[PDB]
């Protein structure tokens, strides 16, 4: 992820003003699982929904 | 939560922005009220 | 609470609903005008040119019939028939039984 | 003179058709009208959009075969309504076509527009 720029897909973090602004870290909590997600597939075993 | 980036941006959606508005109020309820440990919200905004 | 954008930057692009519509407008009408000055260069082709010299010009499709079959049994070739069964088995079986 | 002829080579004809007028409505209709070449009127830039044509129109033809054209000829002012609705020049039809079979021009004309005639009939005849 390039400094200054948001990824296409992202996650966001509410600031205490009350916007919900792109959050860097969370976003790329999101996207490595998405990675990891591409390279193993995830389980869902015991998921009831 | 099924969210829209577009709040009545586009022509006439009957009262779809409205719905999809309304479900944000959850993001604040989540912590206002009691129901915290019973379910936690995710709220997707769903792209084109 | 977590809040994920899957909307792939359209956030970004300005005026959305007009620009969206310009889009559809642009497209339908460079389908429109390109579809009706086709459909009269190909009138104006039958008058100057003649609807008989463009009527031997069409193909003719041909629509299928049904031909209801009977089914039998398909017989291979011997040399075919031979590799399936053991080669002993020739003239061992009483075919009356 | 009565008989039968062959003389085609000596045989020609001129026709006045009639006027066809024309409301360009749309932005394909003004399209339609630039995609053929005998449409061709003085400033290009000319903004058709929500006029109304007319289209007076005389068609000079040639005979070589029994009915096939020899040549055809078809020429005649553009004209555009004003508030007035006086009609002024806006251009030309200037169509041309040797060996051709049925005049093009006035065939757009008759079914793209509607053909004005001059004569307008009473309710009932009225005898004298």
């Amino acid at each position: 992820i390039p400094r200054e720029t948001i990824p296409f897909l992202h996650l966001r973090k509410k600031t205490p003003a009350g916007d919900w602004k792109y959050d860097r870290q969370l976003s790329s909590l999101f996207l490595d699982g998405l990675e990891k997600a591409a390279f193993n597939g995830v389980t869902f075993k015991d998921k009831y929904v | 939560l099924p969210m829209s980036p577009n709040h009545g941006t586009f022509g006439g959606d009957g009262m779809y922005s409205e719905s999809k508005l309304s479900l944000e109020t959850l993001f604040n309820r989540w912590h206002s009220e009691s129901w915290a440990n019973q379910l936690t919200v995710c709220g997707a905004i769903i792209g084109w | 609470p977590v809040m994920a954008d899957l909307n792939g930057g359209l956030q970004f692009v300005p005026e959305l609903k007009e620009f969206t519509a310009k889009l559809r407008k642009e497209l339908v009408e460079t389908s429109e005008v390109r579809k009706a000055v086709s459909i009269e260069t190909a009138l104006e082709h039958k008058v100057v040119n003649g609807n008989s010299a463009d009527a031997a010009y069409a193909q003719v499709e041909i629509q299928p019939r049904a031909n209801i079959q009977l089914d039998f049994p398909e017989l291979k070739p011997y040399k075919q028939v031979k590799q399936i069964a053991p080669a002993e088995l020739e003239g061992l079986l009483d075919l009356e039984r | 003179y009565r008989g039968n002829y062959t003389d085609f080579e000596n045989t020609f004809q001129k026709t006045v058709e009639p006027v066809y007028q024309m409301h360009i409505k749309t932005s394909k209709d003004i399209a339609v009208l630039r995609s053929k070449e005998w449409f061709q009127l003085d400033d290009e830039d000319f903004d058709l959009l929500n006029k109304t044509l007319t289209f007076e129109t005389e068609t000079e033809v040639t005979f070589k075969n029994a009915n096939i054209f020899s040549s055809v000829k078809c020429f005649g002012p553009i004209k555009v309504e004003l508030p007035t609705k006086e009609t002024v020049e806006i251009g030309i039809v200037d169509y041309e076509a040797g060996a051709s079979h049925g005049n093009p021009v006035v065939d757009f004309l008759k079914r793209n527009g509607s053909t004005l005639e001059q004569k307008v009939n009473l309710e009932n005849p009225i005898p004298i």
